[PDB]
RNA sequence: AUGUUUGCUUGGAAGCUGUAGUCAUUAAAAA
RNA sequence: CUAAAGAUAGCGUGAAAGCUCAAAAA
RNA sequence: UUUUUUUUUUUUUU
């Protein structure tokens, strides 16, 4: 009956699973966890590793420092109570 | 407190029509760019749904055209590339300030669309 | 052009004979005042102080 | 390793009541760091609140430190004796904190280094000072010197490219010659 | 699709050698940025001390006094407060830095450099004044004790910060037994991999000890055990074990004027 | 004077260096207007009204810098309007903020257009009508209050503004040429013709509505 | 113009007028009757009050428009792992595990909504991911060690009374301290 | 940005040459007058000096096409026919409006 | 803007009566 | 037009809606 | 800056 888990429809199959090659590739690479803005900071702002840089690396950076700007601002302008902030970001 | 009874009014306040002539890349041509994106802009969308608007792309060389209709069923005629918005205002403020005295005598300033 | 070739600031002779125009009640004087011909549309000079009248 | 040293322990003997000696030189201690400017006592009693004060106000996952502790006892004149007829008992406890000398400190550093733009944090220091019988000033001290700083390279960046857009600019136009 | 990213993927390589480039140009000085290889030395001038001076008029006039003592004759000299409190209070927010004494001054008096290091210095508790700063000499070849300084910027990369423990830094300055012509500069302490552990974690100077120069110009002082002293902790608030209050310690309310311990403390009736 | 305070001889005023960086009510000022800033001699036309202000405001008034001022005069379908042919004052500087003053536009608008303002009338009976012609204002403020006579206002103010009243009698519109004045007019208007809070029964400046209250 | 916007949480091809559409469709005045009948007739495909289909109703003036969307991300995600509740405190405490081709599947389903036209499936999948994270359903390869069974056994026909036992469970043991 | 060294990502920084044509009578144009519009600019005269734009208006018959050339030396080549981001929520809403619920075939699941 | 009214308390909890967590958008006619 | 937009800093409601700010562009 | 001014305000930044 109502027992399907990929289906909403009425009167249709149930999808099956298939085998890994039928996957795309990129499916069974998630599971890596993605590098921190303390690790990518060290490449841009350092020059750490700048001689093994890539354009997806560059963009997570760009976006995860534009993050702590606003996270910044905003616990500066903070005047409630409410649990909203990182402990972290209290100690700046 | 402190209440503000005068405001400027916005350039696109009290007219009909506005239309927008120009050759992209001639010099001193930022006029017409600044007037397309503020005509399309949201605010304005919002503010003044009753505004028709539109722009056109020469596809020679000749001297920039803007034409301006109030409600009042006045018409006014610049050139984009001897002028600025904020000059161009100055010269047909007093019938945009005459319709919206009209407006304002007539009607409430806080009704909505 | 015509802005970047000319004098700027005040001048004390242009002031002082000013003040004493003022004084003579004369209302008629134009500070920095252009002319021309009759067919012309740009002035390339401009009279200390013109008067009409 | 870490450890948790036990406090003091008050001393019940009579002492005089002599001067507050100065200061041997700058007590430095790393991260944030509150420390008064003139010298007076302080009685236990004030240093437990402003503890108290302070706990509540970082909460529980932060950690501070006291380096003041109340020892001095000080005799106060009974109610019901005499112009003089000995030295009266033991009022209560007070600490000689000479001028300079550190009261609390967090060890914390910043870990926003490249974030200058952005002052410490006192909140917790601000809600205590009006208590204090003294004077205080905030302070912060850290590891970051001037040649590890990014504010450097960014300014030396912004006038490279400054520069190499004017050149830029002039060779274009070819008022110049070139090379 | 989109051409935007094609054109953005074309040039990448481009930009990638303009960032290169820079961190070259950059570290070109020397002839990374947290690299070992890094001079830390200063060069200022100085006046000399006139006859019949006092401290006081110096010191007035707007400048330091200071002298130069080991291996060769002692020399005068005085040097601008507005140049000299610059090094010393090199932050915004803090007194007396501990690099001021971990450096390479090149005095220069009349036709004369001195390659000098700070060792005695006399400033003000709470206000940031110098008032009377010593000097020593560094020959090259003769053991010169001095204390590098540690830096933990690396401090957001910390596993066990961002899970939300405490991280602490034991040892600010290292002492070593600089032989070479030039002090090494101050050490990185590469907090990128510190797991927390249930008991405590730790981190001793042996990790440290690749930092020091290839050459062998520096080395630690022997005293200390590289295999056991620690620089960094890592632990949970409020879970440490009680220990009793040291043998060595005096209490700081039972001082005289000239320094010494009370008559009191003496006694048998005289806890801690 | 001579007389040093105890705070700032004992204490040395360090209450001023004990203030938080936190709970702030505006985001510090952004430290970028550093060295490297270039100046340039701006310039605008304006109408030919601002010949009015005369020399006491362009050169008598003490300045930063220089202001210059010019009068370009001209002897004399659709509004094709140009360059040339017409005239104006060129009005140049090296600070922006000399540009932008409001007496600028004022010598303009007073003399060609003016100023305006209205107030929006709401409340159950509320009317403002007309006595039988000018100047002769009343206002009814609610069924079974007596209307109020604005006669004095008008006679004040007579040549300087005029008030207007719709068909309706919900909207006082007021119209003048001078600002100082026309303001004034308003919010004296505004004093005696403010709504109650709980009732909701008068008057109010367009733009600026009061909140409502109810009894616990 | 338009006054606003207001969403909705209705059964699919089988509603009714309930307090529930009521507390929206009360104030803006809208007739439950004809609105019934116009959603009903759009969801003529889908299974009978097992789904929890969310709408929009973007109110105009004086007329009315509506859109109808697939169920939230946790209702997905709850069914998938076999889980009647979530995971109190998440990042401590583990409850349920999804597998990547799970996830892919999820993705491909989600992948007909209008916030959603013109994403990548990859986007849609680290969004599920980061979902998941957020509720604390752990995310590998394969099914792990410590959840072999993975509450197979248990049927989701009756996840509304599980969570209804576990709803008064709570409370029950609670009271009594 | 305001806490950084290098700026944001850009295609208009290592380009040379720039040009672009198209058909007023062709739909589908919008993208490249927009395209036009703004590589004509101002402001980006100012930041990018050394790029040289050229635009051209075509008399026949055919699609929108973009020919660049990089600092390099490099060149490639495209085409643009398509709609816009207003065109696109105009065409999305416009459906969306009709909630229509039928079994697409990208609901479905993979299959060789 | 969007997944998303993400989760657990709660009769109910949207970014905004408590608390835990606090990342996701630009990518498959790239090989 | 391009770019950018905190799981959400300050108002608001009855559970909602709505506005503003940060960021981005100019 | 305007007799606007019992605790109410406008204009211009001098």
């Amino acid at each position: 009956g109502a027992d399907h888990v990929f289906n909403i429809f009425k009167d249709l199959p149930d999808h099956k699973i298939l085998e890994d090659k039928h996957y795309p590739a990129w499916l069974f690479t998630l599971d890596k966890p993605e590098k921190t803005y303390g690790e990518l900071a060290m490449t841009f702002l350092y020059g750490v590793g700048i001689e093994n840089a890539t354009l997806d690396e560059y963009l997570r950076f760009t976006r995860l420092h534009t993050k702590n700007l606003i996270k910044l601002n905003n616990m500066r302008l903070k005047k409630s109570k409410r649990s909203s902030v990182k402990p972290l970001f209290w100690d700046a | 407190p402190k209440y503000d009874l005068f405001k400027p009014l916005d350039f696109l306040a009290c007219v009909k029509s506005v239309h927008v002539a120009y050759h992209p890349g001639r010099p001193r041509s930022e006029v017409c760019r600044q007037l397309i994106h503020h005509m399309k802009s949201d605010s304005v969308r919002k503010r003044f749904p009753s505004l028709q608007a539109s722009y056109q792309l020469l596809g020679y060389n000749a001297p920039s055209t803007i034409k301006i209709e109030l409600i009042n069923g006045k018409k006014h005629e610049f050139q984009a590339e001897h002028f600025s918005l904020r000059e161009m205002q100055m010269r047909f403020d007093t019938d945009q300030f005459e319709a919206y005295l009209e407006y304002m005598k007539s009607q409430s300033v806080e009704a909505k669309p | 052009i015509l802005i970047n070739a000319q004098p700027q600031g005040n001048e004390l002779l242009q002031l002082d004979v000013d003040a004493a125009l003022k004084r003579l009640h004369i209302t008629d004087a134009l500070i920095n005042c252009s002319a021309g011909r009759q067919w012309d549309e740009q002035h390339c000079w401009f009279a200390g102080h013109l008067v009409r009248s | 390793p870490p450890f948790r040293f036990k406090a003091p322990q008050e001393v019940r003997i009579k002492v005089p009541i002599g001067r507050i000696p100065p200061a041997v030189g700058p007590e430095i201690r790393l991260g944030k760091s509150i420390v008064a400017v003139a010298p007076h006592r302080v009685t236990a009693e004030q240093l437990e609140d402003a503890r108290r004060v302070l706990r509540r106000v970082l909460g529980r996952s932060k950690e501070v430190h006291q380096n003041v502790h109340a020892t001095y006892a000080v005799t106060r004149k009974p109610e019901g004796t005499k112009m003089g007829q000995g030295k009266g008992s033991i009022d209560r406890f007070v600490a000689r904190v000479p001028a300079g000398r550190i009261l609390f400190h967090i060890p914390q550093i910043n870990p926003f280094h490249p974030f200058p733009e952005v002052e410490p944090n006192f909140a917790a220091f601000k809600a205590i000072a009006p208590r204090l019988p003294v004077p205080v000033v905030f302070r912060e001290q850290n590891n970051f010197f001037q040649m590890h700083s990014v504010k450097d390279l960014i300014r030396k960046r912004q006038a490279e490219e400054r520069e190499n857009r004017e050149k830029t600019a002039r060779d274009k136009l070819g008022g110049f010659h070139t090379d | 699709k989109n051409f935007k990213t094609d054109l953005i993927r074309m040039q990448w390589p481009a930009m990638r050698d303009e960032m290169v480039r820079f961190f070259q140009s950059q570290n070109a000085i020397a002839f990374g940025v947290l690299g070992a290889g890094r001079s830390s030395a200063v060069d200022v001038a100085c006046k000399p001390w006139k006859r019949f001076v006092r401290k006081e008029d110096i010191q007035r006039a707007g400048y330091v006094p200071c002298i130069v003592e080991k291996y060769g004759i002692e020399r005068r000299l005085a040097i601008h407060r507005d140049t000299l409190e610059a090094l010393a209070f090199d932050e915004q927010h803090g007194h007396l830095s501990y690099l001021f004494q971990a450096r390479l001054f090149r005095l220069r008096i009349g036709n004369w450099i001195e390659e000098c290091i700070p060792t005695f210095v006399q400033a003000d508790p709470v206000a940031r004044r110098l008032y009377f700063v010593k000097f020593e000499r560094h020959v090259a070849g003769k053991i010169s004790e001095v204390d590098i300084p540690t830096t933990m910027v690396g401090l957001l990369a910390c596993p066990a910060y961002q899970r939300g423990y405490h991280v602490e830094l034991v040892m600010p300055t290292i002492r070593c037994q600089c032989v070479g012509a030039e002090i090494p500069p101050p050490f990185f302490v590469d907090v990128s991999r510190l797991h927390y552990s249930p008991p405590y974690t730790a981190i001793t100077l042996q990790d440290l000890q690749h930092l020091l120069p290839a050459d062998g110009s520096a080395r630690f002082h022997p005293s200390y055990d590289a295999a056991t002293q620690e620089v960094a902790w890592a632990y949970e608030v409020g879970s440490l074990p009680d220990a009793p209050l040291p043998a060595d310690y005096v209490d700081p309310n039972f001082v005289d004027r000239k320094g010494q311990k009370m008559d009191v403390c003496f006694r048998n009736h005289f806890p801690n | 004077g001579g007389s040093y305070g105890y705070d700032a001889f004992f204490r040395g005023a360090a209450e001023v260096l004990n203030g938080s960086n936190i709970q702030l009510p505006h985001l510090p000022e952004n430290e970028e207007q550093k060295e490297g800033k270039v100046y340039q001699l701006h310039s605008v036309r304006f109408p030919p009204q601002v010949r009015r202000l005369g020399a006491n405001y362009f050169f008598r008034r003490q300045r930063a810098v220089p202001l210059t001022y010019y009068h370009h005069l001209v002897e004399a379908g659709v509004h094709a309007q140009t360059g040339r042919g017409q005239a104006l004052c060129f009005v140049a500087s090296a600070n922006p903020g000399y540009l932008q003053s409001k007496e600028l536009e004022n010598a303009v608008f007073e003399s060609t257009r003016g100023f305006a303002c209205q107030l929006i009338l709401e409340g159950r009976g509320v009317k403002a009508y007309f006595d039988p012609e000018w100047p002769n204002l009343m206002v009814r403020l609610g069924v079974g209050v007596k209307p109020l006579a604005l006669r004095r206002l008008a006679e004040q103010y007579a040549t300087r503004a005029k008030i207007f009243v719709d068909k309706r009698g919900l909207l006082l519109t007021v119209h003048g040429y001078d600002k100082c004045a026309v303001g004034t007019l308003a919010m004296s208007l505004f004093n005696h013709l403010q709504a109650n809070p709980y009732t909701m029964k008068g008057a109010h400046v367009a733009m600026h509505p009061i909140k409502k209250k109810v009894t616990r | 113009s338009v006054v606003g916007r207001f969403r909705l949480i209705v059964p699919a091809a089988t509603a009714k007028p309930s307090p529930a559409i009521g507390q929206t469709l009360g104030p803006l005045g809208i007739n439950m009757m004809q609105f019934c009948k116009e959603f009903n007739a759009r969801t003529a495909n889908v299974r009978p009050e097992v789904p929890l289909q969310v709408t929009i109703v973007p109110l105009t003036d004086r007329s009315y428009k509506f859109s109808i969307r697939a169920p939230s991300n946790i209702w997905f995600l709850l069914r998938t792992a076999r889980c009647p509740m979530g995971s109190e405190s998440p990042g401590h405490q583990s409850v349920g595990n999804v597998t990547l081709k799970e996830i892919y599947h999820i993705a491909r389903c989600k992948s007909m909504d209008w916030p959603l036209i013109g994403m990548s499936l990859r986007g849609i999948c680290r969004s599920l991911i980061g979902t998941a994270r957020a509720s604390g359903i752990e995310i590998s390869k394969e099914i792990l060690p410590a959840y072999h069974k993975r509450d197979y056994t248990d049927v989701q026909a009756l996840d509304s009374m599980r969570k209804d036992m576990r709803q008064r469970k709570k409370a029950a043991k609670r009271a009594a301290t | 940005m305001r806490n950084a060294i290098f700026p944001r990502i850009d295609f208009l920084r290592y380009l040379k040459k720039i040009h672009v044509s198209y058909c007023p009578t062709r739909p589908k144009t919008e993208i490249a007058k927009q395209l036009i519009m703004r590589v004509t600019s101002e402001s980006v005269k100012k930041k990018f000096p050394h790029l040289q734009a050229s635009w051209e208006m075509l008399a026949y018959d055919a699609p929108a096409t973009v020919e660049v050339e990089l600092l390099d030396g490099r060149r490639v080549r495209r085409i643009i026919d398509g709609y816009s981001k207003a065109e696109k929520k105009k065409i999305v809403d416009d459906w969306r409006f009709t909630a229509n619920m039928e079994p697409w075939p990208e609901v479905l699941g993979p299959q060789p």
